[PDB]
């Protein structure tokens, strides 16, 4: 909608209610998903205003993508499915790809996962959280492997209330992940990457450690 | 203490910085222009003596980052000095060169080969000032250093021979000028390979001697070799840029950066070489205007990669008009395409 | 094998303790930096606040629909 | 001797680890406190600018439709 022209422009429907959307940083591109069955992931150019792009048939059962981020790098799209166990998938949308490049499915214990963000300092890092668990991701495309960790916070880390948290984000300049809380607090994590002696073995994919908690209001 | 810029008295403060010292207004103004227009304050972080770095790791960190900053500014100052020599601003070159030398003395020490580049710039400025024997001082120092030097690279020695030749070129023996520039050209050829712009700079000075000898065919041959080098390099960039822009398009699209890939001082030297080459190529032999068309193409390409749009357009229009009478359609269509790229970009 | 157990324990724990103390030094660097900038703020701000109070006191002394709805 | 020495050494080491963790978290608590105090101080500046201007000064379109 344009305030000063006072006119609407429109993107035309979905098989279900629109579930989630993210716009490219350049505001050239807009991506959208819908809930329910038969869901489609549908992406658009702002300034044609009658654009098209689509991912068909992304998930059979999956009840539409309940959170989704697009790379500011603009190469990749990445999505979280609504399903009793949720999916994580990455998508080379610059290509006419119509299938997942890489996939993982996660325990229920993490819960509804419904925030996802891309890292402007990276192309192969994403963060997501539920109300009650937060998750770091990295994708090793040469390995063809997507790895996750979802460690559990408890009172013991600070002997303090921490409770429920809502959104998480990649820091401006440091090897860090931020999480914002209903508690009036911010939580921050650091990432640790395969130490050279590990490289000869499993090279346990980068681990996240909850360095710090502070109360801001 | 002294005026560090000339070892005359510290007659006045550098009110811009306090740390710089001037023999009053003339060197105050010239050093203000020369170093302070380029960086000014950054020398203050160099000049400040450190407080105590309290542990081995603190000492190491503080030294490493200070020294590497010093090195970075040493090289930037040396680039600025080179450009001032190429721009003919020898007055402004003298502060920049003397500073770069003194900082090389501090980090490397006077004995270092790393001073030899600065010493040779101080010769070059002296010859811009006509101070031939002063340039002979710093060449003497460099020559002893390199003759002792355990590791002098082919490029480094090419620098030595090139400036040695230039010094004799201010002297009076063309035989020495050829001999030493030939050595410079050899050492450039083996370091860079035979088609580098720096080798071509050697060939250019040789051509200018052959023109002074009025040995028109050899002079023109050298000018051709240099012109072909400049053409080939700029073609390499211009072609790669257009080819990449053409090659493929996802719906993401892209646009590539129009870029010379040169040092600005190398661009100034390119202009000096190509312009003198064009004028001498005409005055020796107007019978080959196509070589002028080639040089005009070369410069129009350079100007486009700079986005010196005005000369890019002018020199392309000249090349096109000459190519229509003198040359096949391939020349004209290239020059038309280049003009269309300039006018669109 | 007992001597190997001793050597391994000694070396590992010596390195562990050195690591942990040097990490404590690393965090102490941040601690000191913050304490410095905190106290710089506290002094300069309290000075400013007090002179604001003085200037505000001087300022104080020296300065001396309904019908349409119906 | 050799065994009893090794075992008691390992026990000592384990308590050394306990101490290391204890102090580490103590310094983390310090950092939290400093962060809070920084925020407090930065806020406290905010008021001061406002008043001085007063000394210089001393010298339903919805219903319309
Ligand atoms: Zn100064
Ligand atoms: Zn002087």
């Amino acid at each position: 909608y344009d305030v000063v022209r006072n006119t609407q422009y429109h993107l035309q429907g979905h098989p279900n209610i629109i579930s989630c959307l993210c716009v490219s940083e350049d505001r050239r591109w807009i991506a959208t998903a819908d809930e329910g069955p038969d869901c489609l992931i549908i992406i658009w150019d702002s300034f044609t205003g009658i654009p098209v792009h689509t991912i068909f048939d992304s998930c059979p059962e999956g009840n539409g993508m309940r959170s989704i981020a697009i790379t500011r790098d603009s190469k990749f799209l990445a999505t979280i499915s609504d399903s009793a166990t949720q999916k994580v998938c990455i998508w080379k949308w610059t290509l006419a790809v119509e299938t997942p490049a890489c996939t993982l499915e996660l325990p229920k214990e993490y819960g509804f996962q419904d925030n996802l963000v891309f890292n402007p300092a990276n192309n192969k890092e994403l963060v997501s959280n539920s109300k009650t668990q937060a998750i770091y991701y990295c994708w090793f495309e040469d390995k063809g492997i997507l790895a996750h960790s979802a460690p559990v916070l408890t009172e013991k880390t600070f002997n303090k209330l921490v409770g429920k948290f809502s959104q998480s984000v990649f820091h401006l300049k440091l090897p860090q992940v931020l999480s914002a809380t209903k508690e009036g607090k911010l939580v921050v994590w650091d990432i640790h990457y395969p130490s050279s002696t590990s490289s000869s073995a499993i090279s346990a994919f980068p681990f996240i450690k909850p360095r710090k908690l502070v109360h801001l209001q | 203490l002294s005026c560090e810029v000339c070892e005359a008295p510290a007659e006045r403060m550098c009110t811009a910085c306090t740390v710089t010292y001037y023999c009053g207004p003339v060197h105050q103004k010239a050093d203000w222009d020369s170093i302070h227009a380029k960086i000014c304050q950054l020398l203050i972080p160099l000049r400040t003596t450190m407080p105590f770095y309290n542990s081995e790791e603190e000492r190491q960190h503080g030294l490493q980052q200070l020294q590497r900053r010093q090195k970075h500014l040493i090289e930037f100052c040396y680039t600025v000095a080179q450009k001032y020599l190429f721009e003919g601003r020898h007055e402004d070159a003298v502060p920049a060169a003397l500073h770069s030398l003194r900082f090389r003395m501090n980090v490397h020490g006077l004995s270092s080969v790393e001073l030899v580049p600065a010493y040779l710039l101080l010769a070059e400025a002296s010859l811009g000032l006509g101070r031939i024997v002063q340039a002979e001082e710093y060449l003497s120092q460099a020559q002893w250093t390199v003759l002792k030097s355990t590791d002098c690279s082919n490029a480094t020695h090419s620098l030595l021979h090139r400036n040695l030749g230039l010094l004799y070129i201010a002297k009076k023996n063309l035989d020495e000028a050829r001999y030493h520039l030939a050595n410079d050209i050899y050492f450039a050829s083996c370091a860079y390979g035979t088609e580098d712009i720096r080798t071509s700079g050697g060939y250019f000075h040789l051509a200018n001697i052959f023109y002074g000898l009025k040995k028109m065919e050899l002079a023109d041959t050298l000018y051709t070799k240099v012109s072909e080098i400049w053409y080939t390099y700029l073609n390499s960039h211009y072609q790669a840029l257009l080819e990449a822009r053409s090659q493929q398009t996802d719906l993401l699209g892209k646009q590539f950066v129009n870029d010379t890939g040169l040092d600005e001082a190398q661009e100034a030297e390119a202009i000096r070489i190509l312009t003198s080459t064009l004028i001498i190529q005409e005055s020796t032999s107007t019978k080959a205007p196509q070589k002028s068309i080639l040089i005009l193409k070369t410069l129009s390409i350079l100007y486009y990669l700079m986005l010196e749009c005005s000369k890019a357009k002018e020199y392309a229009m000249k090349a096109l008009s000459l190519a229509e009478t003198y040359v096949s359609e391939e020349e004209q269509r290239f020059i038309q395409e280049l003009l269309s790229v300039i006018s669109a970009e | 094998h007992l001597e190997r157990n001793l050597a391994t324990l000694k070396k590992k724990v010596i390195k562990e303790g050195e690591l942990h103390r040097t990490d404590y030094v690393r965090i102490m660097q941040e601690n000191v930096s913050l304490i410095k900038e905190i106290n710089e703020l506290r002094r300069e701000l309290k000075l400013t606040r007090s002179q604001i109070y003085d200037l505000e006191s001087a300022l104080k002394v020296s300065k001396k629909q309904e019908e349409t709805g119906r």
